[PDB]
């Protein structure tokens, strides 16, 4: 069982630089070329560079001359990327990937977030207004991700979405949609409960009708 | 410096449908790779030496081409196929990447259920006032939204969200929020949120009077 | 004439266009071929060896062409400049014919060939030209038996000069573009094709240098080394012959 | 004269062995030196690589040796062309001349067939135009070198004099022309050094033609007319020089 | 910590072929060329050939060229080595080890015999006859090597010398040596224990003052 | 098919002692590499790359060379250095071996202990006669032992047998064993083992009468 294991997510300031690291089991480091490939919030693949652990040897893609150093642990099989001066575009998903022609084995990815913002718990406001009714949660100025929604402490899970957070100057903002029958609502107690786990914030909102 | 062209970058099958995607090359290459990634994780090796089938990889799965223009084609889909497809090559340093083929899962139509919500209290109170509309559950994914305040259509300070598709449903859902200042919120009256989907010639539209 | 050998211009440069539209035609399709397998190799070396990165692996590739653009043999008594080769690629010079599959690297090894050539050419013409002599005598002679034959067949005695003419170059052909061949073919491991190919290259004194026969000496056959140096002397001095006449030929024409 | 036949013999052969020391003593130290630095690469390469075996990368040399020896570019993977109509014409002209550079080579058996007789029947041809332009420009010359020959004449020295002089000048202008211009020619057009320049030259004008250097082949230069153009020159050097060669010829057999 | 373990010591007749195998670990067996080398009775070493595990790929000293095949089994990481028409010319220690360059791990080694010989127990002879005396066993006529030599139960193991064997007629020979103080001997039983385990011999025998 | 050549193929060294054996190779070569043997066990890898040590050796060892020649130093001889040490190279394939120098430990010359050995009777009534003699821890090596029967030798049916060099001492021993038949053996009267070593001048000699 050949295993790639990358590092944890990394938050860091505009200018700083950042290592990173993907420690190989189920093989011989020293064996093989190994890779980075970075991909930018679901987007096309692009790759890095090679590093040859066995001799140090690296090479770099043109776009990546600059910014990315490779190197190699031999001892504790571990490979390591460096990135320098790292701007707001340098925020994605980085891979170590193995290979020489074709890359077989892929480490589950590190996310790497770049931002001057400071953490800051959001604000919670809820959304109120046929059978079925629509509810939501509007989750807005948090930083840095993630939040947690869920709806009566997770037990309305069914006709629940959470859509995905987008970026208003340098803060998250999301929302939280649930459907429920009318003959439910307000007659049961509707609350959505947001957590954010790096300001330590943990907040419930009753939706309630509108006056 | 080599290009991968997957078009079209998107496309969608019915389970037992044949599928393919190609991959053209800006110049010659003698094999092309194949990687499927399933959001959340890493890419796979899927198919490598054009034709070659990694270990884990069902027989329904196929590759052929030469030269500049390569192909990937499932006899027969399956649910679990659903996945975005990469193309790449190395027979030129650098390996480059397609930019990817998202493979959705066909459904029958279904109209977005629409649901527009007034700013709460509780956001104006801190002098903002953010208009929220969900369009849920819907197929296909292609659909427009349109803001009207008092009539009048506005496109500024509107940001939008899509979920992937449902995994059980295989809907899609979206948000649309019109952000605004509280003294822009009062001098009017009238929001509308209105949308256009290949489900009906006439929009679907909801509105509120702030009053 | 002036005129006609402006028209004699004419007349070559629609045969340069010629030959040009036909190996153009010919030759283009294959251009890239090589370089094709050299990428073949790159790419089945790197699946054999997954040590190995495809930029290592050029370098390894431009470090070895560095050197075997110095000279170098692959390896698996191979000196082109030990005695035996030098002599050999002097012969090259003074014919003329400079096959090159062997290059000189050094300043000076080019300022000596120069001097060694201006001087050696003309020698070795001279030479030649004596040998030629000598060798159409020994043919015309021979020739002479059948002659006689012919005349007594009263055939008359200016075919008999013709018949003569066309036995002279047949036969040398037999011994000198013929034999060569199929000669070379057995030793080479040549094509008849470019067994006869190689031949008409040497002799004509063109020495393109994708085939060369005689520069090292093969054990197991001796004679082999000097029976070319001997045969590219005779064979030279037969087409030199065949050229002044057919030149003879001409130029009253 | 049978004799004189075979001193002549003894003599070349001499001339030969004469070289054969020379080219030797000059050559063989960067050629032994080459397949000392090959045998490094190779040591290095396995002493990076462990899985491979020096057989294994024995072999790879062989192969990637075949492929540069085809004409493979080791810097590139994969335009410009050699058999462009252009490099083509010029091909030819290698030929019939019996130059015969042979940088780029013919790989197909109908390529070399054609190729045989195209020679047959072309070098003859251009023998024969070679004299004819050999007569021609002697004419032109020495009905220059006439008028300037009066001059003399009217200065008093000697005619037997004044002919031996003019052919200094004569000569002089002609490798001025043949041989001086076009090695400075070449220089600044081809990145040479002066000797690479000259050396290209004369190996060219004997008819040689090693193939080491050839003027305009070089792939970067966008220069069509050039290369053509210097066949022009080819042409006149070639006549020019043949004149001299014979005539050495002549200084040879006096002594 | 790199390892190479080979098969254990073979005994075949002339004619007959064998194979021998050599297991790795600590490294990644398709990472490195692998080399067999003979040594012939403590004499010089010859490299016989050798496979690369990832490509399958063989060389072989043109002295072996018929005599050796080299194989591998990539997924339990061993390496073989097959012998043909064995001669007693092929009786020597056979080494596997790494190396692309230089031989930098070997296995421990295995033992070739080729022989017509059949398993025989020893018989085993006493050697009898100053302040010091020495007695010793004589075992003469058994097959296969090895046999094992004590004194006392190995109450006695200073003053003891086992001489190598050496063949005799198709089987070995070999004496053992052990030297006591006279004043112990005979006034204290000496006796050499002598095990031969191929044939599941186990020998004690007295020596007795002629 | 390069050939090294190691000369001497034995040597000896007090402790203390600086050592060096040399090899010399039939054809230049970049790298030489060597080993030490023990009796009993494999060649380890000593020196490599000419005058690498490998990881085990102690620094007293040493290596150089160039071209045709290379060599193989002890600074300072000691006791665990006695071994066999083997050249080998690989600047041309295939690779070849010197065929060793064995380095013995010098000490203080020794006399052998002589003892000589009768027929047991168990032999004797079998049919068999072996006389057997000891030359026990005796230094150097060197040494030349001679039988006679009835006081006029015999060379026939003699086998000998030496030890490695012993571990505490430093010491050499050999078995001489003259087989014969019971028949041979009963004929003569007077059997005497006869021992020629440098210590003395004048052989040491064994006997026994057979009645
Ligand atoms: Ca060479
Ligand atoms: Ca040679
Ligand atoms: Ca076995
Ligand atoms: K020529
Ligand atoms: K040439
Ligand atoms: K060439
Ligand atoms: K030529
Ligand atoms: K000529
Ligand atoms: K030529």
């Amino acid at each position: 069982e050949v295993q790639l294991q990358q590092s944890g997510p990394e938050l860091v300031k505009p200018g700083a630089s950042m290592k990173t690291s993907c420690k190989v089991s189920g093989y011989s480091f020293t064996g093989y070329i190994m890779n980075w490939v970075k991909q930018r919030h679901g987007k096309n693949l692009e790759w890095i560079g090679l590093i040859n652990p066995n001799t140090g040897y690296t090479t770099y893609n043109q776009k990546f001359k600059g910014k990315a150093t490779l190197t190699v642990d031999k001892s504790s099989s571990t490979a390591y990327m460096e990135l320098l001066s790292l701007t707001s575009e340098d925020s994605a998903i980085y891979y170590c990937t193995r290979g020489n022609y074709v890359f077989d084995y892929w480490g589950q990815g590190t996310t790497l977030t770049v931002s001057s913002a400071k953490t800051t718990p959001p604000s919670v406001y809820p959304l109120a207004p046929n059978s079925m009714v629509t509810l939501g949660c509007l989750v807005k100025g948090y930083f840095p991700e993630p939040v947690t929604v869920t709806w009566n402490s997770g037990s309305l899970s069914s006709g629940v979405h959470t859509f995905p957070a987008v970026l208003q100057s340098d803060l998250y903002t999301l929302s939280s949609s649930v459907t429920v029958p009318s003959s439910s609502w307000p007659s049961e107690t509707v609350t959505c409960n947001v957590a954010h786990p790096a300001s330590s914030t943990k907040v419930d909102k009753k939706i309630v009708p509108r006056d | 410096q080599i290009v991968l062209t997957q078009s079209p970058a998107i496309m969608s099958a019915s389970p037992g449908e044949k599928v393919t995607m190609t991959c053209s090359a800006s110049s010659s290459v003698s094999y092309m790779h194949w990687y499927q990634q399933k959001s959340g994780t890493s890419p796979k090796r899927w198919i490598y030496d054009t034709s070659k089938l990694a270990s884990g990889v069902p027989a329904r799965f196929s590759g052929s081409g030469s030269g500049t223009s390569y192909s990937l084609t499932i006899s027969s889909m399956e649910a679990e196929d659903a996945a975005t497809y990469y193309c790449q090559q190395w027979s030129n340093s650098p390996p480059t990447f397609g930019a990817g083929a998202k493979l959705e899962l066909k459904r029958a139509d279904a109209a977005p259920t629409v649901s527009i919500f007034p700013p709460s209290s509780e956001q104006l109170t801190s002098g903002g006032a953010s208009v929220v509309c969900f369009l849920n559950n819907f197929y296909p994914k292609d659909i427009n939204v349109k803001w009207k305040i008092d009539g009048s259509e506005r496109q500024n300070g509107v940001l939008n969200s899509w979920t992937d598709q449902d995994s059980k449903d295989s809907t899609y859902s979206m948000s649309s929020t019109l952000t605004l200042t509280k003294d822009e919120y009062e001098r009017h009256n009238s929001y509308t949120c209105e949308a256009t989907h290949k489900t009906s010639t006439s929009p679907i539209v909801k509105s509120f009077n702030r009053n | 004439r002036s005129t006609t050998l402006l028209a004699l211009l004419a007349l070559v440069l629609l045969y340069l266009v010629s030959g040009a539209l036909v190996f153009r035609a010919l030759e283009q399709p294959h251009e890239q071929q090589a370089q094709r397998e050299l990428g073949e190799v790159r790419e089945k070396f790197l699946r054999a060896h997954p040590c190995v990165s495809d930029q290592e692996l050029g370098l390894l590739i431009k470090e070895v062409a560095d050197a075997l653009g110095g000279g170098a043999d692959p390896e698996t008594s191979h000196s082109a400049w030990d005695l035996g080769s030098a002599f050999f690629f002097s012969g090259t010079i003074i014919t003329t014919i400079g096959y090159g599959n062997v290059a000189l690297r050094t300043d000076a090894g080019r300022l000596f060939c120069i001097f060694y050539a201006l001087v050696g050419i003309p020698l070795f013409g001279i030479l030649l030209a004596g040998v030629g002599d000598r060798l159409g005598s020994s043919l015309r002679h021979g020739i002479g038996h059948i002659e006689a034959i012919f005349l007594k067949w009263h055939v008359p005695p200016e075919l008999v000069r013709v018949l003569s003419a066309m036995l002279f170059l047949l036969i040398g052909c037999l011994l000198f573009v013929l034999t060569p061949t199929f000669v070379f073919c057995y030793m080479e491991d040549w094509s008849k094709l470019e067994a006869i190919y190689f031949v008409i290259v040497t002799l004509t004194t063109v020495g393109f240098g994708d085939y060369v026969a005689g520069a090292d000496p093969r054990q197991d056959s001796p004679a082999y080394q000097p029976l070319v140096w001997f045969w590219i002397l005779l064979g030279l001095a037969y087409f030199a012959s065949v050229l002044t006449t057919i030149g003879n030929w001409l130029r009253v024409v």
